[PDB]
């Protein structure tokens, strides 16, 4: 459940439309 | 039943269906076992506690079954260890006697050497000039050969069958990497050129008689210019070609199926010769002899045949067998002829007389590959327990015993010097095993006290994707040849 | 079915984890053969000592007559010993330096000039 | 000779079993395809066999329509000395 | 999957034709059993005719059959050839389409491009070459 | 074990052929009988196994087995004359237990004519080169020292060949390359380097909108993806943001003619974007955050049209069921956003072709959700109701739809 090794897949853990710069300063 | 020995476990389960005289009948295997005698090697020092207990009148019939159909083959030495019991053993009729094992055997090469027979003890084919030219430019191979070892280990070349959808049965390769025969479930026999230079069959007698004889050249000109392919399909068998074997001189296919013929194709021609209907029964193996005229072909019918390719009847039966004969491989001076078998047993057949001259026994399950030293000292053969047993031939005392094999090993060659033995099994893996620090040590007692030398003598693995090691084969370069139809 | 899963039993209990697609459905094909001749002949020796209710000695010699006109089996150990010693008696013969092509005689040869018919 | 004279005319008269099926089975039993007109023939023989059989049976069908069932072919096949087992086992 | 579709590819295409033969002057919508049984029939004639004017020809020292070894072949058979020209006249029949080639590319196969390595002398040069 | 054939079974095939009131022990003396023959053919048909190495058993070994015990082959009849069917088989019937009993005869002409497959060929390769095993697609699997790189200086190498062949200079270099990148078996242990080579340079390429280093990019994504070998759930943080900017980003390049690339560029996105999820799919994480984000896109108001386009290309091609709950409250929005374009002269913006794009892939949608779950009636002025889009066009595409189906 918790220690399931798929929860720690970074993708899980990551929101992608943070990781984009998408042209922001 | 339940207390045996697990390697009987194919043994016992023929006899739970065998509960009538009459089904006991069909098998003829049962009926063989119940006529014969088991040999039962014992040591003087066990057989005296045997006989004590035997030989008083309390017991006094279980002593009467054992001296009705029990031999005891008594030796003077050390009782031997079950792990050394259990490598000798697994043969109906099992471990047979040291009379046996103790006639001599010209187990030398032809041209001194003292265990090597005469060349008029065998009519043997005669030899020619194009002959001496033939042993100048295997030298030139033997130069590039390397002495393998266990630090040069070969390349090996896998030729495996794509499609077969046909169900490849049989493989071989000629002496030289140049034809490979390949015998299929579909009735065919297929020729493959590995060379680049196809495959040319002839135009006809009426035709071939014309381009003349004599010019010296004419061996490269009789030859068809209008066939020429890179594959050649022979039709004829009315079954699956278990057996396949090309002649030394590179003619003369030999093909062997279930309808019971033993079938002689030109590759000259492209056609069939001969067919040798011996055998009503399946015939499990053919192989010509390394010098070309004789051939010996194993079948269903518990015998194997020995045929010159000159006469419509064999010459020799070798007809000592209780089960099939599987395997059939002559001897490299080809006075002797070694016939593995379904009932757990390879025995050596003399030529002359057609006599059992070797008995060997302490495999498991039937004999599927055979493989004589280049030597002509040893003898390898392979069966479905995933064992190779190494075995002495003027001893006859099982010197090795390589168990790293799972399925059925199939395959066994030699190299060209010797140096490594190479095993290819249903396990999909052509393991290389140390031929020259499996023989070094090589009696009064029958045994040696084999070691576990197996991990030692194993030199690589190479497992296979999904493919069977029907066939292993050694270039006159020292390059490993396999060829097996991917499943 | 009801004697199609015995059949999967007998393959089961002699270790047959997998074989043919229809392996099954071909052994049960041969069990009903082999009983509907048995007690087809079973019913014929009835009928020889006149009776209907078939017991078991009709039965016994329709089982001993099937084995007899097809199981032959492969040749015994001793009719097969006794055609080696009478073959490998005779000693073996000499070749000649050049014979040519080593063949049998052209009768038992399969080298004819193998002809047709016409294209007209 | 009629049968030569017939051989003759098959150079054409592509059967119903094509001769790409016909030469498989003949092939899978060592007969290899040298002339096609042979192929044809041996198409025709095997035509002819199986056709026989659908018009002997048509009349056990008007006994008993035009559905073909086991229970015709197993009459129709009891004069050629076949017997025809049902499947009994499905 | 051309692994079974060995058999198939020519058994399936031989009940095409059967259900042709058994619908020319035939009946319609046909037992199961009764046409796995005809075409078990169909396939062991061919494979007897296989058998028996290859066993005919090969007695007379030949390899292929002429038309006078199926002519004895069909007579130990029971079959009489001299119907063959009666059953042509009848323009009653059909024709059916080859099976199609599983690979309509032939030999497409270019393997890889990365060429590195030569041969050592022990090897010849027609193995394949050493890979990248 | 003597496990037998039940007896039960032998009444049934006794009293079904006209031999009524057998008794017990005449019914069990055949059952011991064939028990042992289809043992004593089972055993028999195991040498052919075990000596054929056909291991997969193909239809036949017991066809040799009950020609060796002087039985015919035969399944399904026997001939008493023996002539016109000796020991030759008949390949046995093809029969099931869960069959229909009785076809049609127009059924098995309809049957297909299964493929023969190839012939039996001879190719030839290495199991071991001096000992080792090549990874060919043939086989089955206080002063201190410096440390090294975890790559091969060929490893390395290939690298930097795969990356400047993967950037699309020559066509034959890249094709190569994306089959190497689909099938290579050792790369792994250079997939990071591969992930951060993808990421880096979308993100970097998006700065100028350089499309073809994107479509080079979203390829070799795709050839990264079908490669079976390698472990790729460890890396997609790396590779869905890049799949995201090449669908919802500001595109500002020439309006129509550019707007076909970045279609192109937007069709590979949103497939591999299906994939890359399918490969991770567990419970929320991934898919939950895929949807709300499409949603929130799609809700945007005055949006850029090309991340609007994007978008909604992005929302269509997720299956069957996420168009037929997602595409349906939102059709008079979308209908309001076209006349909005309509109205007006502009026509130097990318805002039209932006709406025309839009405006055709929603319809198509649309029509599979009207074909799928609806029955068509009334396709001349119904649609206008939906703000009268498409229209009878949108009731053409539907019939010529209809009309492939009828084909079909």
């Amino acid at each position: 459940d918790l220690l399931a090794d798929e929860n720690f897949l970074m993708v899980t853990q990551l929101h992608w439309e943070d990781d984009i710069i998408w042209d922001g300063e | 039943h339940g207390d045996q020995e697990c390697y009987y476990q194919d043994d016992l389960r023929v006899l739970s269906s065998l509960t009538k005289k009459e089904h006991m009948k069909g098998n003829e295997t049962m009926l063989d076992f119940r006529t014969s005698k088991f040999v039962l090697r014992i040591s003087r020092d066990s057989y005296q506690l045997l006989k004590r207990h035997l030989q008083e009148k309390q017991n006094n019939q279980i002593w009467n079954i054992v001296q009705e159909h029990l031999y005891i083959d008594i030796f003077d030495g050390m009782p031997r260890s079950k792990q050394q019991i259990d490598a000798m053993v697994g043969s109906l009729a099992g471990e047979a006697k040291r009379e046996a094992n103790k006639s001599k055997v010209f187990f030398g090469l032809l041209k001194q050497d003292p265990n090597a027979p005469p060349q008029n003890r065998i009519p043997l084919p005669e030899l020619k000039d194009s002959d001496k030219l033939d042993k100048i430019m295997n030298m030139k191979e033997t130069t590039k050969r390397v002495r393998l070892g266990p630090d040069c280990l070969p390349s090996i070349c896998f030729y495996t069958f794509l499609n077969a959808y046909q169900g490849l049965t049989a493989v071989d390769v000629t002496d030289d990497s140049s034809l490979i025969a390949g015998g299929f479930a579909d009735s065919t026999v297929r020729v493959w050129s590995v060379t680049p230079k196809k495959l040319r069959s002839v135009k006809q007698a009426s035709d071939l008689s014309l381009i003349d004889k004599e010019s010296d050249d004419v061996l490269e000109r009789i030859m068809d210019e209008k066939t020429a392919s890179e594959l050649k399909i022979l039709y004829g068998h009315s079954g699956p070609v278990y057996g396949a074997s090309f002649s030394p001189d590179r003619n003369y296919l030999l093909s062997s199926s279930e309808d019971g013929t033993v079938r002689l194709w030109s590759l000259q021609t492209f056609t069939c010769l001969v067919g040798y209907k011996g055998h009503n029964y399946p015939v499990w193996d053919t192989q010509f002899s390394p010098y070309g005229y004789y051939f010996v072909s194993g079948g269903h019918d518990r015998v194997a045949r020995l045929w010159a390719t000159d006469h419509y009847q064999p010459l020799r039966i070798f007809a000592g067998h209780l089960a099939d004969v599987n395997c059939t491989r002559f001897h490299p001076n080809s006075n002797y002829v070694a016939t593995g078998s379904a009932d757990r047993t390879v025995r050596l057949w003399d030529v002359l007389n057609g006599n059992c001259v070797r008995i060997f026994t302490g495999h498991k399950g039937p004999i599927h590959s055979l493989t004589f030293s280049p030597n002509g000292r040893f003898l390898a053969t392979g069966a479905t327990d995933g064992r190779v047993l190494l075995w002495d031939i003027g001893h006859g005392l099982m010197v090795g015993e390589l168990k790293g094999h799972t399925d059925t090993v199939c395959s066994l060659r030699f190299s060209r010097d010797g140096e490594i033995l190479a095993s290819g099994s249903m396990d999909n893996t052509v393991r290389l095993w140390d031929a020259i620090k499996a023989f070094e040590d090589l009696t009064a007692t029958g045994h040696i006290n084999l070691p576990e030398n197996s991990q030692e003598l194993l030199l690589g693995t190479y497992m296979t994707k999904s493919t069977p090691v029907v066939h292993l084969h050694f270039t006159r370069r020292n390059l490993v040849l396999a060829a097996g139809a991917y499943s | 079915p009801k004697d199609a899963q015995m059949m999967a039993q007998i393959l089961k209990d002699m270790g047959i984890t997998e074989y043919e697609p229809r392996v099954i459905n071909q052994m049960l094909e041969f069990a009903f053969r082999y009983v509907t001749t048995i007690l087809d002949d079973a019913k014929i020796y009835s009928s020889h000592a006149k009776k209907a209710t078939v017991d078991a000695d009709d039965v016994r010699l329709a089982i001993q007559c099937r084995a007899d006109q097809s199981f032959t089996s492969p040749p015994p150990r001793d009719f097969l010993l006794d055609i080696a010693r009478q073959r490998n008696q005779t000693p073996l013969p000499l070749i000649k330096p050049y014979s040519g092509p080593r063949l049998p005689p052209d009768r038992y040869c399969l080298t004819a000039p193998n002809y047709r018919l016409k294209s007209l | 000779t009629p049968l030569v004279d017939f051989l003759m005319q098959l150079e054409d008269y592509t059967p119903t079993i094509p001769d790409a099926v016909t030469g498989y089975y003949l092939n899978r039993a060592g007969f290899e395809a040298s002339d096609p007109r042979i192929i044809r023939l041996i198409s025709l023989a095997a035509q002819k066999f199986i056709s026989d059989i659908a018009n002997d049976a048509l009349q056990h069908c008007k006994m008993k329509k035009y559905t073909l069932t086991m229970e015709d072919l197993t009459p129709a096949l009891s004069e050629y000395g076949i017997n025809v087992k049902k499947p009994h086992y499905f | 999957n051309p692994a079974d579709n060995y058999h198939l590819a020519r058994r399936r295409t031989l009940q095409v034709v059967v259900s042709s033969l058994l619908t020319e002057a035939g009946f319609e919508s046909a037992e199961k059993a009764s046409v796995e049984t005809l075409t078990e029939m169909l396939q062991s004639y061919i494979s007897e005719i296989g058998r028996s004017a290859k066993s005919y020809c090969e007695h007379t020292a030949r390899t292929q059959p002429t038309l006078s070894d199926i002519v004895v072949t069909l007579v130990e058979m029971g079959f009489n050839v001299d119907t063959l020209p009666a059953y042509a006249k009848r323009s009653q029949r059909m024709v059916i389409t080859a099976p199609p080639v599983t690979n309509q590319p032939v030999t497409p196969k270019a393997l890889t491009a990365g060429q590195n390595r030569p041969h050592p002398p022990h090897i010849p040069s027609h193995f394949p070459e050493f890979p990248d | 074990s003597n496990t037998v054939l039940p007896s039960e079974s032998m009444k049934v095939v006794a009293e079904s052929m006209g031999i009524a009131q057998i008794q017990e022990e005449t019914c069990q003396l055949l059952t011991d009988e064939v028990s042992y023959r289809i043992k004593e053919i089972a055993q028999d048909a195991l040498k052919f196994m075990h000596m054929g190495k056909r291991q997969k058993l193909t239809t036949s070994d017991i066809d040799y087995a009950l020609k060796l015990k002087n039985v015919e082959p035969l399944y399904g009849f026997h001939a008493q004359e023996f002539i016109p069917f000796r020991f030759a088989s008949g390949g046995g019937r093809e029969l099931y237990f869960y069959e229909e009993k009785e076809v049609d005869l127009s059924d098995i002409i309809n049957t297909p004519l299964p493929r023969v497959p190839l012939d039996v060929c001879l190719k030839a390769h290495w199991l071991s080169i001096e000992g080792c095993q090549p990874a060919i697609p043939e086989n089955p699997p206080r002063l201190k020292p410096r440390s090294i790189h975890e790559l091969s200086v060929e490893q390395q190498l290939y690298y930097k060949e795969i990356t400047e062949a993967c950037v699309g200079s020559c066509e034959a270099k890249r094709a190569e390359a994306l089959q190497s990148i689909a099938t290579d078996p050792g790369l792994y242990q250079m997939l990071p380097r591969f992930s951060t080579f993808i990421s880096e340079g979308v993100r970097v390429n998006v700065v100028q909108n350089n499309l073809a280093l994107l479509i080079y990019l979203m390829r070799m994504v795709k050839a990264l993806m079908d490669n079976p070998t390698l472990y790729l759930e460890k890396y997609v943080h790396e590779l869905i943001p890049a799949v995201m900017t090449c669908i919802v980003s500001r595109q500002l390049c020439l309006r129509p003619d550019v707007d076909n690339h970045w279609a192109l560029r937007d069709f590979a996105a949103r497939l591999v974007a299906q994939i890359c999820k399918h490969f991770s799919t567990t419970t929320n994480n991934i898919q939950s955050r895929i949807t709300k984000t499409f949603t929130k896109s799609w809700v945007d108001e005055k949006t850029p049209w090309t991340t609007r386009y994007g978008s909604i290309a992005g929302l269509a091609e997720l299956g069957h069921d996420v168009i037929k709950t997602l595409i349906l409250p939102r059709l008079q929005q979308e209908g309001e956003r076209i006349r909005s374009v309509l109205d007006g002269p502009v026509l130097s913006n990318i805002d039209r072709i932006g709406a025309d794009h839009v405006q055709s892939l929603l319809l198509k949608h649309c029509a599979p959700v009207l074909a799928k779950l609806r029955p068509p009636p009334d396709n001349q002025d119904a649609y206008r109701a939906e703000f009268g889009s498409l229209g009878p066009l949108l009731c053409s595409q539907v019939v010529k739809a209809r009309a492939q189906a009828a084909l079909q």
